[PDB]
């Protein structure tokens, strides 16, 4: 049967709506899943197409957990899920940034990422201590690089379980996006990982 | 790709970030 998708992504568009994109290591296509985490009615979308690996779901409710489940398709039957839990917060001071009004979240991940430019070269990032760690949190792996490719990693270790936690990142070359990803180290393993890309003017 | 641009002195600013389960 087909192998399990590799790779599940989240990207909240609005209070309502999502992206769910995935990856897989010949297919008909795909099936994403979703329902509310309690008792909700399940909703089923076919993709037919294996090219595409991305979906839009709207009309979500805000503030309410879904799970998201996706398998793969062939001849052979479908193969195993990959799933994640999130939910798309919105209120019911910071510089107001679009998008700023709502924010993704599941269970295991760091918080939403906060970032302060300090200088045109350094920032500092600062995230949320997951709500429901999978064991105790040993720490943090943050990555820094280039976002148009090329160029090598810069991979920081933050030590400790701080409810908040904090990274001063130096020498950014100015103008340049990067792309940062922070994800949770516990005495189980890696936690899902929280990605984005800033640009310092 | 998404941008958020960041302006040196209007302090911390909560971007739009995604997700991922799994390996990139």
């Amino acid at each position: 049967v087909p192998d399990t998708p590799t790779r599940l992504v989240f990207s909240a568009l609005g209070p309502t709506s999502l992206r769910v994109s995935w990856q897989e290591p010949p297919l008909q296509g795909y099936s994403v899943e979703y329902q509310l985490l309690n008792g909700g009615e399940l909703h089923r979308l076919n993709i037919p197409n294996p090219a595409q690996t991305s979906v839009v779901v709207e009309d979500l409710l805000p503030n309410h957990s879904y799970v998201f489940r996706v398998r793969a398709q062939s001849q052979e039957g479908w193969g195993r899920e990959r799933e994640g839990v999130i939910t798309i917060e919105s209120q019911v001071p910071l510089c107001p940034l679009p998008g700023s009004a709502f924010t993704l979240s599941t269970p295991s991940a760091p918080g939403p990422l906060v970032f302060t430019a300090l200088s045109p070269d350094s920032l500092q990032l600062s995230w949320e201590r997951p709500r429901r760690p999978n064991g105790d949190i040993v720490g943090y792996l943050v990555t820094c690089e280039m976002a148009q490719g090329g160029g090598p990693a810069t991979a920081f270790r933050v030590d400790g379980d701080s409810p908040e936690s904090r990274l001063t990142v130096p020498g950014l070359s100015e103008n340049v996006p990067y792309k940062f990803k922070v994800q949770a180290r516990t005495t189980e393993g890696f936690g899902p990982e929280r990605e984005g890309i800033i640009r310092i003017e | 790709s998404n941008e958020n641009l960041l302006l040196v002195h209007c302090g911390p600013t909560l971007i739009n970030s995604c997700i991922s389960f799994g390996s990139e």
